[PDB]
DNA sequence: GGGCTACATGACGGCGAATACCCTCCCAGGCC
């Protein structure tokens, strides 16, 4: 109950690119403040907020997937599987697991999923912090080397601007080839 | 306006050329970011405010 | 001889910035 290890998941849909998850531990030896959620606050809060829990935890995670592997197994066994990777990668086993929903993967240790944990629990707030602050990073790199398509802009969700470019230039090697639009632009929709 | 030539919210770039206008006034101008802050406060003439 | 301490609550519209809400598609695996 002292070693309460938070894991979330973020980009798990987004037309481009792999998803990502982290696993952030920290006990109540420590400061930890304005943690409440990420998804209702401002990029600049989101900014401060990676480094502050980066060096307030004891140790930080990161796994992420593979556009095929992805669209080998769709959003549903990728997307757990790569919790699995982060939770693997931990530097220190934790003896509580927490996943944001109500589904948990095969694990050693005592695993268990709850629901809208973003709000509730500061630790699965703050490994959502983490992940959607490397997807943002990861999501620049992408529109610096595509500038084409404004990946920086839209992060790569499914926009009518997203919809738009992907209909007019077309899906490269690093977009999820299973979902719809991009099977329509290059012509495998059924 | 090298991040609004790349921005694509309407919102957006309503704010940023906002800030884009205000601070082309300021380079047009001899006017100084500083100035808004009173160091010196001026009086009015006592005739204007008599008793 | 001489200076100092410097509460209402009974107002209607509109417009424009500040946020809070419903667009926007796109995933699935148990219920119809």
């Amino acid at each position: 109950t002292q070693l309460v290890a938070g894991v979330d998941a973020v980009g798990r849909g987004p037309l481009v690119g792999a998803v990502v998850t982290a696993a952030v531990i920290l006990d109540p030896a420590r400061p930890i403040a304005g943690l409440n959620d990420s998804k209702k606050l401002s990029e600049k809060r989101r900014l401060a907020l990676y480094e502050e829990i980066k060096e307030k935890a004891l140790s930080w995670s990161l796994g992420r997937a593979e556009p095929h592997e992805i669209d080998e197994l769709n959003i549903l066994h990728a997307t757990m599987l790569a919790m699995q990777r982060a939770v693997a990668g931990l530097h220190i086993a934790p003896e509580y697991v927490l996943i944001d929903g109500n589904r948990c993967p095969k694990l050693p240790m005592p695993a268990m999923a709850v629901v809208k944990g973003d709000s509730r629990v500061p630790e699965i707030s703050a490994a959502s912090i983490l992940a959607k602050v490397t997807r943002d990073a990861e999501m620049a790199a992408l529109d610096i080397v595509f500038p084409q398509y404004g990946f920086a802009q839209h992060k790569g969700y499914p926009t009518a601007f997203h919809l738009e470019k992907l209909a007019e230039h077309g899906a490269t090697e690093h977009h999820r080839r299973s979902f719809g639009p991009v099977k329509r632009a290059l012509g495998l929709a059924s | 306006r090298e991040e609004l030539n790349e921005t694509n919210s309407e919102t957006k770039r309503k704010k940023l050329t906002k800030r884009i206008k205000l601070l082309e006034a300021f380079v047009q101008s001899g006017n100084k970011p500083e100035w808004m802050i009173l160091t010196v406060l001026p009086v009015l003439p006592p005739d204007l405010r008599p008793l």
